[PDB]
């Protein structure tokens, strides 16, 4: 039935290890996370993919979640501090939601995958 | 430092060996799994065939004992023991005929089950490498990550990975 326990992953080794560089950084320190986003991308669909666990049916852990356009190239990303001890589900939701906010304060149409949609 | 990194490095190394090599022993038993699922589907096959042969003789023995008894209303006045012992006979060709083909068919059952009941096995085998194979993987994630963070290009990831 319901496994109460998952490691769903919306990204492929490649993407979650390629390199990439904002031409307009913006970074906001977000509790326990980083939050990462091309001041200078503009009006495009935007695609935000993640790695995560989940526990009951919830949230509980994010690996990395990396911001996508349409033509696959990476525009943002939150990610768990190196530094650190961990982050809740709560930081979670938190970062997503101004991370949106900032890629839509560009004009970006900025969808989530469904595995997000579902859990977070 | 330059330290800590490659010891992370190192351990993330160590990790997706240890992740490659859980996943191609699931693999196997996958592949174990789905090769006597067929198998399975073969003999299901050919006992469907014993049923419908069995179904054949069982009523015709039925439909030979159906007969048989109200001819030995016509033959009961006798008493020949040459012959009268000779009329039940191939009532007897009969019995061991449907009996013979009974353990036949109970034979390739018995193996079908064994079979399946081990079939079952490997998947509990499978189904007990999940937990493992989840922590491993979200594991080695957590330190790609951290490498990355860390400065850490695609191409030095790709080393430690061994890819």
């Amino acid at each position: 039935s319901v496994p109460a326990s998952r490691y769903l992953t919306d990204m492929t080794l490649e993407e979650m290890s390629r390199d990439w560089s904002m031409l307009i950084p913006k970074q906001k320190v977000a509790g326990p996370l980083c939050i990462r986003m091309d001041q200078a991308i503009m009006d495009k669909n935007i695609i935000l993919k993640a790695n995560f666990s989940v526990i009951f049916d919830r949230l509980e852990t994010l690996i990395l979640l990396r911001a996508f356009t349409e033509e696959g190239a990476i525009v943002g990303e939150i990610s768990p501090l190196p530094s650190l001890p961990g982050h809740t589900a709560e930081d979670v939701k938190n970062a997503v939601g101004v991370l949106i906010g900032g890629l839509e304060w560009n004009d970006n149409t900025v969808r989530v995958s469904e595995t997000l949609q579902r859990f977070a | 430092k330059e330290d800590s990194v490659e010891a992370v490095g190192a351990q993330l190394k160590v990790y997706h060996q240890q992740y490659q090599d859980k996943s191609r022993e699931y693999d196997q038993l996958y592949e174990e799994y789905t090769r006597t699922s067929q198998e399975l589907q073969m003999k299901r096959t050919a006992i469907e065939a014993f049923n419908e042969t069995i179904k054949i003789f069982e009523e015709q023995g039925q439909t030979q004992e159906k007969s048989s008894k109200e001819y030995l209303e016509r033959f009961r006045r006798e008493g020949n023991e040459k012959e009268m012992q000779r009329i039940l006979l191939n009532s007897e060709r009969l019995k061991s005929r449907i009996a013979e083909i009974h353990e036949s068919r109970t034979k390739l059952e018995q193996e079908l089950r064994a079979q399946a009941s081990d079939n079952r096995e490997i998947d509990k085998r499978m189904n007990s490498l999940k937990p493992d194979l989840m922590q491993l993987r979200k594991i080695r994630d957590q330190y790609l990550v951290w490498l990355t963070q860390k400065g850490a290009r695609q191409k030095k990831i790709n080393e430690w990975l061994g890819i």
